[PDB]
DNA sequence: TGCGAAATTCCATGACA
DNA sequence: ATTGTCATGGAATTTCGCA
DNA sequence: TGCGAAATTCCATGACA
DNA sequence: ATTGTCATGGAATTTCGCA
């Protein structure tokens, strides 16, 4: 009343426009507006009008302002509607973002092989002589990849597994995502043993093992066309893959992984001949300067609307496995620290601290 | 002529017959001629069987241009002499009771027979287990004659695991009073 | 033969350039290149060599001839390895198209309400009143939506509840997906009694139904929010839903679809008056002037490697539900005719007849 | 004073009792004052109980400001009461044993009353299923006083569904002899 | 110092649950 | 406490063979 | 005929199994 | 015989209030 009382008899309020003519009727205050007359409520009311506007269907800013503006006016009503969009919590966490992560990295090549292995598991596959999965081990630096097929996804037959392949050489890291089969500690025990360190990715982000991911793809393609109009007994095509991947060039590189590994092809068809009259050790020179000097690409560009996050900031996690008819974000939480333009570490809502990437993230609306 | 290469040839022998360890009794030894790179896998007979399921694991990761043996039953079977033509490798053979390759290989093998020998008194039955800690030590081992262990000339680079505590590889006495009790 | 003989001796042949010197040596026909001494094979061996190159890993064009030209030499290599690879039927079912679907259409809004229905069903859901999922039936031209709650997505219940639907209007086309519920003879035999046509979308594409499958996620939304921290007890809060949603303001069309459809608000909160001076008469004259004009979007523009479908050329359906290790794409066949620049009738892998989206087409590569 | 519009009054009235149908006993009527759009939900009984789940059902397509009604038992009681006022609908009441409504609507439910007998006799255990029928007819009849049928006041179109053929709507011979027959 | 064709490089597309 | 990847085939660009 | 702020329009983003 | 759609909230652009 107050504020409103001063403005009906001429006074001028800030917000308020001088150039239309406020006036009293049934009760309540009303104004000439171009759109037509409208109602202005106390400033003790406009709270809830915003509420029982963005309740009808818990709309956005403009759909709830259209509601409003069919009976209301007052000054700034949108500052008011944004107030109450980033106070409900049910939308909050059940509405979409739209704003997209920004620009992946492309973090650099491993310098030698053996830096750095990244491992994972493919299946369930139909099964072949009792086996469902195949461990799929990849050099970083080289492309170079073991296969070795199990029964079940598990830590034994992944110890199992490497054990065989560390006959070979022992690996600085091992890369893997948070699949049970390696985040037990049994494995992690296995892995403190031979001073292996383990690398993990963020969860629910398989662009993060991206070297065995992609390397996946070729296993599961070339199966696929040696099995055509067979059974799938892909147990015994295996070796054949491990052997024709591990062979096989890279178009932009110019060099099978076989070649980054050894510097020479082995006994297998079409066997590079360029270094026959060179010395081995003439020929791992020239192998030293092939790894430097390979092709490595960019960051791409960001798209129009794009967000990085910052300290302090509000950001929502992604639900994993959300049920039906549950919100898609848990409620805001703060980023702590900024391990890279993509990684971030948050305050969770439980009160833990958690590693994610910007892809299960979201910034949080109005502030 | 041409230098010496990796993967121009294998040399293959069997050690055995051992003791049980999970099942297996003898070990099929293949070590690369210019490197001396030796991988080692573990078979329940000296057979062709044995022997083409353990050299099916190794061709998937390389093949050999020759494989080079003795004149073993399973080496000089046409089974063996088949799987070897439909890769391409060819088979080569020292004479009858003249076993002979190279002095690099000799002497590996020779490393291979008395480090097995060593780690074997004490807990004879456990030496399936310890076949990836004996290749990763014989394959980061310095040589003399080279100036590089065998990592280094099959891979080109310095090993996660160099063992520079050099092993003796002798028995020590009390070890010679345990290996003489049982056989 | 015929043809090396003659280039040892000295004469020139199309194809093979006279500055290198064409020598014998092992019983083959060789050549100094640049990159070192290549072997030149007979005609009549390349198409066993560029075969037994492919075939090692079913590679691509680069990577097959990287590998035949570690050995060999002879005139336009690439042209026989993409002979090939277009005659290998494991790479053309298997591979992935690497060029984009044209442009989506925007097809024209109907021009009146019930002259286009879409129709689909949401579910399963958690069990509420023993009902686990909901048809939604929505006016293409005013958005305006109907639900019912069914126990399964059958053509009984679709029945039951479009004859409680139409009641109120019979639409002339209704649109509809191809599932079960409404390809069955029993619906085609319930739309012809009534002079309705009945609209199917191409196979495996929920792009075609998009005005309900959009309005589907507006449905889940609003339900996700209303059932936070309470039971997914959703049987009693279609009704709410419904009329929340049809009340609901769309920003870019400044309209609800209840106001699309009637022209006039009902007794909801924050009820428009702007036509309350005006008759009826004058009120179904501005809600036709304003049903005319409403925004229409544009086709987007084309992605820079696009295809669009010509008639006479091959294409490969997409196979619906590919089994573990088996191939992406059917056998090639052949476009029959051009519906619109997104959609095509296809001479089948079996010999039928088949209408497809482009989505679900690739060209086959190498023509 | 503000001209007429949809939504502005609707009225509702039960009929019935009736022969049943799928179990359904009644009908209740409710009619769009200033259009003459009629919706007919069938009831197992002229309770609040059904009277709320019916609309319940047309309030979730379209809320009348005023809902009109005689004081039947069904619309006079205090759950009636407080269900309208949960919806901001006011409600209104003829005076006992005067009812009234207006020309168009009292028109508009003795069509309603005759339709239904003249489509009742012959089949009078199978009118559920022709209630959609009864409605889409009723709502695509033209009116002589305004220039358009309840459709097209509702809707502001054409619709899909024009019946030209007028239907006669009075009884014939034959179907007063069977209607006679039975009560 | 320039032309037509072949060879090479470029790079958008899509799939690794 | 961590991070996408790369085979693919038309198109764009460069190099080749010859003059 | 021009300024600062508010109001409106723009539109990339993402999800409908 | 067929075809994407549109709520969302920061940003970009236009309009408003006043002079
Ligand atoms: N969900 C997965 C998963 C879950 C639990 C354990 N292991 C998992 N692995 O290994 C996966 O590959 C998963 C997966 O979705 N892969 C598909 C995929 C999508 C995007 C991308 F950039 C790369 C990519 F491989
Ligand atoms: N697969 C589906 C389906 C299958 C059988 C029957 N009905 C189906 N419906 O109704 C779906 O909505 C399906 C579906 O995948 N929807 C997700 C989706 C993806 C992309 C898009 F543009 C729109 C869009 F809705
Ligand atoms: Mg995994
Ligand atoms: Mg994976
Ligand atoms: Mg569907
Ligand atoms: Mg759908
Ligand atoms: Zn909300
Ligand atoms: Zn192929």
């Amino acid at each position: 009343d107050a504020e409103l009382d001063q403005l009906l008899q001429g006074h001028y309020i800030k917000g308020y426009p001088k150039q239309y003519t406020y006036f009293l009727e049934d009760g309540k205050v009303k104004v000439s507006r171009p759109e037509g007359v409208k109602i202005i409520p106390p400033q003790s009311d406009r709270q809830k009008i915003v509420l029982q506007a963005h309740n009808l269907a818990h709309t956005g800013r403009e759909a709830t302002l259209l509601k409003i503006a069919n009976l209301y006016w007052w000054p700034n009503m949108r500052k008011d509607v944004v107030k109450q969009l980033g106070r409900c919590q049910q939308c909050l966490i059940t509405n979409a973002s739209n704003k997209a992560s920004g620009p992946i990295l492309r973090p650099d090549r491993p310098q030698k092989p053996f830096d750095k292995f990244f491992i994972d598991y493919i299946g369930p596959l139909p099964p072949s002589q009792g086996y469902l999965y195949v461990l799929v081990v990849v050099d970083g630096m080289t492309g170079f990849t073991w296969l070795y097929p199990t029964k079940a996804p598990s830590t034994s037959a992944t110890v199992k597994s490497l054990n065989v392949l560390t006959s070979i050489a022992i690996p600085k890291v091992i890369h893997s995502d948070q699949g049970a089969a390696f985040t037990s500690s049994t494995f992690a025990e296995w892995a403190k043993e031979r001073g292996i360190h383990l690398e993990f990715s963020t969860p629910y982000h398989p662009q993060s093992s991206g070297k065995v991911e992609r390397k996946n793809s070729d296993i599961k393609r070339l199966l696929t066309k040696l099995l055509v109009g067979r059974p799938t007994k892909w147990y015994d095509l295996l070796p054949v893959v491990q052997l024709a991947l591990n062979n096989t060039y890279s178009p932009v590189l110019k060099y099978t992984p076989h070649q980054l590994l050894f510097g020479i092809d082995s006994n297998t068809p079409f066997a590079n001949q360029d270094t026959l009259d060179l010395t081995r050790e003439e020929e791992l020179s020239l192998l030293q300067e092939i790894r430097t000097s390979l092709y490595h690409p960019s960051t791409p560009p960001a798209s129009s609307r794009s967000w990085s996050p910052v300290v302090g900031q509000l950001v929502q996690e992604r639900v994993a496995r959300p049920a039906s008819l549950r919100p898609r974000w848990h409620k805001p939480s703060t980023v702590l620290k900024v391990l890279n333009p993509r990684t971030v570490v948050i305050l969770d809502h439980l009160g833990n601290n958690r590693t994610v990437s910007i892809d299960n993230l979201k910034p949080t609306s109005h502030q | 002529d041409r230098p010496q290469k990796p993967f121009d040839k294998f040399f293959i022998d069997y050690i055995g017959p051992l003791p049980p360890s999970q099942g297996y009794l003898y070990v099929l030894v293949v070590v690369d001629g210019m490197t001396g790179f030796t991988w080692l896998y573990p078979t329940k007979a000296p057979s062709t069987s044995a022997t083409v399921k353990s050299l099916n694991v190794l061709t998937s990761i390389a093949i050999p241009k020759v494989i080079h043996s003795d004149q073993g039953a399973a080496f000089t079977s046409s089974t063996f002499a088949e799987w070897a033509k439909e890769r391409g490798i060819h088979l080569e053979f020292s004479t009858p009771y003249h076993p002979q390759s190279s002095g690099k290989v000799e002497r590996k093998n020779s490393d291979i027979k008395r480090l097995l020998t060593k780690l074997l008194v004490g807990r004879p039955t456990k030496w399936y287990d310890l076949l990836p800690v004996v290749q990763l030590a014989l394959n980061n081992t310095y040589s003399p004659v080279l100036k590089y262990t065998p990592h280094q000339l099959l891979f080109g680079i310095d090993s996660n695991t160099p063992f520079a505590n050099q092993d003796t590889l002798d028995l020590t006495r009390e070890e010679e009073l345990s290996l003489l009790q049982e056989i």
